[PDB]
Order: C-alpha cells, then structure tokens, then sequence
C-alpha cells in the first residue's frame, strides 16, 4: 500500500497532483499551453 | 523490433516506433523494457523516460505519472498524464517548489491533507534529477 | 398571403439566417481546434485500450452516455440516447450516468430512478483530462460496485458523418483478475487498482474528445 | 380600411381590440401595443403611472419581436435574463385579462373591478420580478394581484 | 353550465400554451396539468356523425373529464372509455340520467352518485 | 379562381392535382388531403376501408404540420417520435404513387392496376409499422405492396 | 459635424450586428464592443417631448457617448443619467457650454473639461 | 436514342440531390461515382454560340462520356477533350461519321469501330 | 415591377453605384460584380478584352468566397494559391479606382483618362502576377499601370 492510499486518496488523484506539479515547474514559453488543458469546466449533478 | 507508443492526453511522442529499449519510472523502481520482455502492467511515478532509439544518442523525457504496458506481442505503450522534454523545465522553480511543500507538511495534521502534500513533494523532488 | 404577414415572416427569417450563419462559423472554429487536438487523443485513448483487445477480457455473473448541454447539432444527443435505452432494455442490474445535460433531459424521465450522477458544463469549453478525472473520481466515490459498464459516445469520422459507439468498462478490478491475465505476472493485486483507475479516466477522456 | 382608418383622427382615446388576442382566451381582447390615449403623459397621470404603462409596453414589444425566433431555434439559446423577460411578458399579458361583471354568462367567473392604484402596483411588481416564482395561469382571468397569489395557492394543491 | 362553464376560455389557453411548449422549455407542474387536461377534453369533444346525444348524456361524459377523473387515462383510450361509460350509465343508471334531465341540474345527490360511478367504472376499465 | 371554385359544387368525387407533388416525381400528382368523395362513408365502403383512409390522411396531415419546422432546421431536430410519423408519412406518400399503362410509352415502366383489397392492406401494413425497416425508395412507383418489398431487396 | 459623422458610423456598425444582442454567447471582443456602443448611442437619441435642446447641449451628450465615457453604464439608466447630467452642466458649467458655442467645436481644453465632469458625476450617479 | 437514353438516366441519377458535393473522399462509393459521370456529362452539354453540330458528331461526343472514356479525365479538361476528339474524327473518320448519319443508327459494327477510335485517341490525348 | 421591367428590355449595360464600395474608398463607387454589359462577349470586344475581364470577375469572386475561411480560422492558413489570390484580388480592386479631372477642384489631384488597351493590359499584368512584389496602396487611385509602379517607389 502507498501513503496516499489508506489516506483515502486514489491514483487518478495522485496523477492529478503529479501532473500539476510538472506544470508549475515549466517556464513562460510553454506555460501558455497549461491553460489550453487542465480544465475544470465539468459540473456535478447529484440527486 | 518492438512497436513503442508513448504519449500524453495532449501530445504524442512515439507511435508504433521500432525502438531498441526504453527506461520507465514505476511505483516499484525503474523497469527497463527490452525488445523482448515478459508481459506486465505498471503504474507510473514522477521520474524520467529514456528512449534508446535505433541510432545511439538516446532521447530523454520527463513524466509526472500514468501507465506503461508490455503485451504478449512486442508491443509497448507508455501513457503519461503529462510528459515533457527536460528542454522545457526550469530547475530554479522546482527548488522553490520543493521548499514550500516541505513547509506546508510541517503545518499539516490532517492525514489526507498530508498525503496531498507528500505526493507534491515527491514530484517536485523528482524534478531535480535530470535538471 | 398578406403583405403584413409576409413581412412578419421575412422579419423573423432574416434574423434566423443571421443568428444561424453566426452559429455555423463559431462551430467551424470550435471544430477546427477539436479536430486537431483529437489526433493525439485517439493515439492516447487507443493506447489505453491497448491491453484489453491485445488480450481478452469478458465477465462472470453502469451505462455512461456522453454528449453535451447544447442542442442544434442534428442528432448528436438522440443517437447516444437511442442506443442507451436499447442497452438498459436488453439488460443484470441497471444503473446510468449522463455527461452533458441533454442526456439527463432525453433518455431521462423513463429512467430517473435509474440515475447515479449527471454532468453539466460540457461542450462550451474544450474537454480536458481534468474533466475526465472528475467523472472517474465521481464514480469511484459512488456506492455502485459496478461489475461491468459501457460508455456510449459519438466517434468522429468526417464533418458530414459520425457513428454512435460503445466501449466496455471491465474496470471491475475483480474482472481484471481472470485467466487471460495470467500471462502478465508480477502484478500486485492492488497495483491493478491504480492501473484500472487510470485506464478508467483515459477511456472517459477519449470518448469526451 | 378607410372607414376605421378615417376614424382615428376624431378621438382622444383609442381602445383597439384584436382577434389574435381574443382567440387566445384573452379578454378583453385589447391590443396593448395599439391602444392609445392623449392623457398618457407623466405630467397628467404622474410618472409612476406613465413609467409602468411604458414598461409594460416595452416588455411586450420585446417578447413579440422575440416570439418567431424562439419558435424556430428554441428557448435554450436565450440568456437567463432574456428568458426571464419571456416569462414575465407572458405573465403580464395574462394579468391584462379580466373577468367582466357583464360577462359572467361567458367566463363562468364572478366579475371584477380593479382600482387604479392596485393596477399600477400589480403590474409594477411583476416588472420588478416579485412574482417570478408563481405560475403563469395564476395571473390569468383575475382582478387584483392578490387573487393571482391566491389562485397560485389554489393551484399548488 | 355546471360542467362546461369555464371550459371554453380554458381550452383556448390550452391551445396557446401547447404551441409554446413545443419549444422544449421547462414546464412547471401547472402547465403540465393544463396540457394533460386539455388533451383529454379535446378527445371527449370528438363525436361521430348521425347520433346526436341527449343533454343529460353529454353532461355525464363532460363531467368525467372536467372533474379530472381521466387525467391519468391514456389519451388514445378516451374515446373507447366514453363509448363504454355511456352505454353503462344508460343501461343501468336511467334514474340518475333521468334526474339530471328532470331537474335540469346536478344535485349534490346526483353529484355524489356520479363520482361513485366514474371512479369505480374507470378502475374496472383500466384493469 | 371563380371558375374552379364554382365547379366543386357540381362533383361527387374530386381529384385535385398538385404541381408541388408532380415536381416531387409523384404521379399521379393527386393531393391526398384536398381530394374528396361523397362516398367515403363507413356504411358505403366498409369500416376497414373507411378507417385506413382516415388513418393515411391523419399521418399526412401530422407530417404537414411538421414540415414548417423541418424547412429551417430539418428532420434531425425532431423528437424521436415525430421522426417516426415523418418516416411512415414519406413512405405512404410514395406508395400512393403508381405507374400508368397509358404513360408506358414515355416512362418505360409497365403500368399497374392494383385491386381495392390490395390497396387497403398495403396502407394498413405501413400504418401498423410492418415496413419501418424498408427504405422509402422501395415504395415509389410500384403497384401492390409485394412489389415494394421486392424492390427493397433489389437494393443490394 | 464634429461628432455626427462618428455617431452615424458607429450606429451603422451596430445595426449589422444588432441581431446577436440576445444570441451572442460565443461573440468576440470587437463585435461585443459594437453592441455596447450601439445600445448606448441608441439611448442617447431618445428624448422626451416639449424639450428641444440647444446645439451645444446636443453635442455635449453625443460627444460623451461617442468617446465611450458611458460604455460601462447600464443602458436602462442612461436616460436618467442624461437628464441629471444636463441640469448639472447647465447649472454649474455654462462656461463649458459657452465655449463649445463660441469656439464652434469641442477643443482639447473643452474635451479635458468634459471628461472630468462625466467621470466624476457618473461615479456619484452610480453610487 | 442509343446514347442519350443512358445519358438521361445517369444525368438524372446525378440530379438526384448532388448539392452535397463538398466532401470528396467523404461520400460513399457509388455516389462519388455519380458525381463523377454527372459533372463530366454536364461538361459535354456545354456549347458555344454560332456552331451548331451535325447529329452524327453529337452522338460521337456523347458516346465518349456515356461509355466511360471521360471518367479518368480532369473535369476542367472535358471541353479540351471534346474539341480535340471532334476535329480528330471529322478529319480521319468521315466514313464512320457518314454511316452513323446515313443509317441514323449506331450499328454494332460502327460501335466496335467507335470503341477503337475513342480508346486510341484518349490514349494519345495529353490532357 | 412593370416600370423597371419595361426599361430593362432596352438597356445594354448597367452601372451600379453603391455605398458599400464608397465606404471602402473606391471611387468611382462602381460595383464590379453587380454592374454588367451585354457586349462583354469575345465576338464583340475581342478575345483579349473578354479573357482579362472574366479573369478579374473570377478573382473577385474567389476572394469573396474566401472571406469566410479567413474570418473565422485565420489568414495564416490559406493555401499558397489562395493567399496569392487574396493579394492579387485586393490589388485588382484598388486598380479599379481612379481620380477624375472633374474633381480636380476638390481633390487637388489630376484626373485620368485611361485608354482601353492600357486598361486591359494593366489588369492582365496583375492577374499574370507581374506585380506581386508591390504593396496594395500602390494601385489605389491612379491612372495607367505605370503610375502604380511609380507610386510604389515614393520614399520606401
Ligand atoms: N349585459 C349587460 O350589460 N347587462 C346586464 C349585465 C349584468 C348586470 C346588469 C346589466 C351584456 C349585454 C351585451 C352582451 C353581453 C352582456
């Protein structure tokens, strides 16, 4: 087991964090594309 | 000859390319898939990808996470949520980032919160390696 | 045929034509960008599917429909809905998810008491892996221990054609533990847990793109 | 037609009735966008009376100009505000109908008489949005705005 | 008058809203009920040729619709329902029909008996 | 026009030809909704014949009422139900078409004569949905129903 | 002549796009700016009865809108704004109005004077 | 009659809703084939003024398009083909033209002979 | 309407003056595709005149057809052929401009009377592409083609 698991976290969520980190570690010249991706539009409709 | 496919949701690096070998960062070490390796499945880890092309001087890449697959046939597919060449990474930033993370951790008690910080630390830390 | 009425009709059709020509150009722009980002996505999504076709997966013994919120796109929604009702009928327990308000309004009423979740804010801004991860997460965090699921969407073919298709979601971490999976050894019972979760986001992303 | 057309010039107030409106069950079938009065002036009736009247005319002409478009492209393309006027416009059109005392044998309803102040108030409130949660039919064939609220209650359950 | 009093205006409003609802717009419970009621009454006013009905009989079939008893019956069944309902009351309820015709009205008593007849007959019909 | 309009009153059956129908290739160009007969009565032609005619005219009129919304947006925007009336209607419009013997000399198609019993049946089957799986073109310019299916086969 | 031509051009541009007012979600910056200028220049052409304006008064209000000092103000308040604004300048700024007359145009000085009255009066008006 | 019959049929099939062109390799198989003949045959029906053609020359060029000998040519080349083809037959195959005329029919003999003339000519034609 | 309909039976050509073109600064404000002439035929004005004319019309048409693909998509996406037809077209539409003598009192610029053969050739060279190395504004408001080449030298 990993630390993130058992802690309630799943792998997609890990990948999420990992992928974002790599982004924040880029340089404006490639930082633009960051927006043209990693969206968050989707909205939950739970009933 | 193995058909190697390496890509991210956004960019594709290799598509059924005949590469002699590839080095990928997994949760359990860094497996080196060869033109003829036994079938397997593995989840990625913040690290480095090394693609020994057909002609020497290999190409490097950085991966945040994702998956890798080796099938019965000599077909392999590496899929990273995000994969970039070192060519586009600022080392200076990573440092600044590993610092902050290790700081938040020192201020977190929440197990889940900590996990999210820990993971971040691991990633940013892994950034130092090829940079 | 009254010069009054005729004029009334011309009035409303000249506007329609104007608003309708506008909507066309906006779309063709959204399309152009979408057609391109789709190149990589396929290779990526087809890659995710490269494991299962390259090696069997069945099931001993969740319908996901994807489209959008905006209409005026011919039969995009009706198609997936049509095939969505078809499955729910032919079938084993039934539970469903619709990404894009239109699905939640169409293959709906008849099957509300057959819903798990629904998604909004789909189609206006280009889809992301990030949105796919929300869909996946929302499911994993659901009490539906689905044994097998299918994902129904419209597979592009050309500006003048598409085909509603289905993709199996053997995400059952349980099913990925069959004979055919004996070929691949050195696999922790829980390394798959990560593997499946991931390939679940990849497949939702693909359909979305 | 020359007969009616030559008659407008001899009047101080015109009440124009329409078949298109009568056909919808709206009585009196007065066309709100074709009835006029020489005294509809803020200096004569007060700017409150003037503005509400003028506000009613604007939301109605706007819906009317909209109608044929949405009948083709649907409502979904309207903004939340553009469609909020569509719903108030229809409510206002309904609040203009009225059960006439003299008309009991036709409406099957008890005739009604509404004071001027009550009229202005009621139309003002709908324009302001103070009733966007009541259903359309609550405004149909009633007197004062209170009956709209009460009908809505009678309609709930 | 007791059954048709407000039906004309109501059917006018029904046809208006029906045309407007075709615009897929969200419908509140109020308009959905109007649509339901309008579509059913539209069926009850259908009539074949060469068989004019006695007033007490029209009153009886109008009643079943205007009082809401048919709001849940499939609209395509309304004509068959009426044909059977009518032969029923004519065959076994001549006294009720005769009282409505004689008093030229629906007494509280006649009203109470119709309710009992339609609810029960309907239930059987939908069996 | 006063000439024609005054003539209606003198007829027992009226066959109104339509220019818009003929331009669709449908012959005879008879408007199915503007043609009448004082004999279309259940007590004269029978209830089956009577009901099949009312049925055809009903679906044709419903399709007609839709055509206005189809003119701009088209069929793809219709409810999965209206798409259905459209489909059967269009198949019925073509099944009303028929090759004439007297036009053989220029059409190149053998003329056809369909018996009344065969006509009722064919139209019943379309209305009942028995051919929702057959393509429209199969119904155009044929005699009896069997020729429609056969043609739907030569469509390989 | 100094402002008329510009207002004429901007309203003409607005007319071509006016049809997107209630159907412009996916609009671009430019066409969205034409909509806002137009709806406002349109409000500035409204006028009540029995109150013809001096030429200096007409140009002062047209100049404001044409230079975009009201592009952010809500359309429905413009009438009330123009009213209040005009009383203020006729009351406290006859000097300004006088020069627009004498100079026979709005100079650099007058322009500076106008911008400061409208941006501060506007802020207070929106309080 | 021997060539215009099939041309009519085919040209009709083409006319069977072809406003859809724009897609090329996107349409089906036999439908891109109808736009194939269709546009070719359409180019054959174009004609300039003051140059009426003998019926025998007419069937010669229509024979070319209706038998397929233009399918592989570039739409913008059919007129160059036709003109070149016609001066070639006028000048070298008068006899053949004579027979089609004189007989008023394309004999199986004349057909086979016509087949050879177009095949060879098409072959040496440098589009 | 009967009036214009009767007049058209006698007209051999038309000159359409428009605001749209005037608002683009092209004077005279003649619409290059709306204006026509019966004598625009090879048998009458000659094959050379006809071919050049037809060329200008087509390029102006092709330019009008690209307005869509350019607007929403981008100019940096048209094919080399298209990109070039946009430059020649714009130059063409400018070369149709012309200063008049009658208006020398208002413009201060000398008017131009361009001889037919000079006109036919000027455009022939633009279509030919013999001036693809010059800026549009070089052909705006001038006489003969030479005057385009000169106006170009100006300063830079
Ligand atoms: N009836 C009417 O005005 N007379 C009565 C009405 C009730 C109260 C006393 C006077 C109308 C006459 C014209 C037709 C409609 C009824």
């Amino acid at each position: 087991v990993a630390y993130w698991r058992q802690a309630g976290l799943s792998y997609i969520r890990y990948s999420q964090i990992c992928a974002k980190a790599v982004r924040d570690a880029l340089k404006t010249e490639f930082k633009a594309n960051a927006m043209k991706t990693s969206g968050s539009t989707i909205k939950i409709v739970k009933v | 000859q193995m058909s190697f496919t390496f890509a991210s949701p956004t960019q594709v690096f290799f598509n059924s390319a005949n590469v002699r070998q590839v080095d990928v960062p997994t949760q359990t070490g860094a497996f080196g898939i060869l033109a003829a390796h036994v079938p397997t499945l593995q989840v990625l880890r913040p690290g480095l990808v090394v693609v020994h092309a057909e002609d020497g001087t290999t190409s490097k890449y950085f991966v945040s996470s994702g998956s890798v697959t080796v099938n019965a046939d000599s077909s392999v597919q590496l899929l990273a949520e995000e994969a970039v060449t070192l060519d586009m990474l600022d080392l200076g930033a990573a440092k600044a980032n590993l610092e902050k993370a290790q700081s938040e951790l020192l201020g977190a008690a929440d197990e889940a919160t900590r996990a999210e910080i820990q993971i971040r630390i691991e990633a940013n830390e892994a950034l130092v390696k090829a940079l | 045929a009254t010069l009054k009425d005729i004029t009334r009709r011309l009035k409303s059709i000249k506007n329609i034509q104007k608003i309708t020509k506008s909507m066309k150009m906006v779309a063709a722009a959204k399309y152009a960008r979408a057609e391109r980002e789709l190149k990589p996505a396929r290779v990526y999504g087809v890659g995710s599917l490269a494991l299962y076709e390259k090696a069997d997966i069945k099931t001993p013994e969740l319908i996901i429909g994807v489209s959008s919120d905006r209409g005026l796109c011919g039969a995009i929604h009706s198609s997936v809905a049509k095939q969505m009702k078809s499955e729910a009928a032919n079938l084993k327990e039934v539970k469903i998810i619709g990404v894009g308000d239109k699905i939640r309004s169409i293959l709906h009423r008849t099957h509300s008491d057959q819903f798990l979740v629904t998604f909004k804010e789909v189609g206006r801004r280009p889809p992301t892996f990030g949105d796919a991860s929300v869909i996946a997460l929302e499911l994993l965090n659901s009490g539906y221990e689905f044994d097998e699921g299918s994902i129904i969407f419209n597979r592009f073919r050309s500006v003048i054609s598409y085909k509603t298709e289905e993709k199996p979601i053997f995400s059952l971490d349980t099913i990925s533990s069959a004979e055919s999976m004996s070929i691949y050894d050195d696999i922790d019972a829980d390394v798959l847990r990560n593997y499946q979760e991931y390939s679940l986001a990849n497949i939702i992303y693909y359909s979305l793109k | 037609d020359p007969a009616p057309a030559t008659t407008f010039a001899h009047l101080d107030a015109t009440t124009v009735l329409s078949r298109a409106i009568a056909e919808l069950g709206i009585y009196p079938a007065v066309d709100p966008l074709d009835s006029t009065s020489r005294i509809m002036d803020p200096n004569i009736v007060g700017s409150e009376h003037y503005d509400v009247a003028r506000g009613v005319q604007k939301i109605l002409q706007d819906y009317k100009s909209l109608q044929d478009i949405i009948a083709i492209l649907g409502m979904d393309e309207l903004s939340e505000e553009d469609k909020l006027t569509v719903s108030r416009a229809r409510k206002i059109q309904r609040f203009l109908s009225q059960p006439f005392q003299v008309a009991e044998v036709f409406t099957g309803h008890l005739g009604k008489l509404v004071p001027l102040k009550e009229t202005i108030k009621g139309f003002q409130q709908i324009l302001a949005g103070e009733y966007d949660h009541l259903p359309e039919q609550a405004f149909y064939m009633v007197g004062p705005i209170e009956e709209a609220v009460a009908k809505a209650d009678k309609l709930a359950e | 008058k007791q059954v048709a009093g407000t039906m004309k205006l109501e059917l006018a409003q029904y046809r208006e809203v029906a045309a407007f609802a075709q615009f897929g717009s969200d419908l509140d419970a109020a308009t959905q009920q109007l649509l339901s009621r309008g579509v059913r009454l539209t069926e009850l006013l259908k009539q074949g040729q060469y068989s004019p009905m006695a007033i007490e009989e029209q009153v009886a079939v109008i009643y079943a619709g205007v009082r809401g008893y048919l709001d849940k019956l499939e609209p395509s069944k309304i004509t068959k329902f009426e044909n059977a309902f009518l032969s029923h009351v004519i065959s076994q309820h001549q006294a009720l029909l005769g009282k409505i015709r004689t008093d030229g009205k629906i007494s509280e008593e006649s009203d109470a008996k119709l309710k009992e007849i339609v609810t029960n007959f309907l239930a059987g019909f939908e069996a």
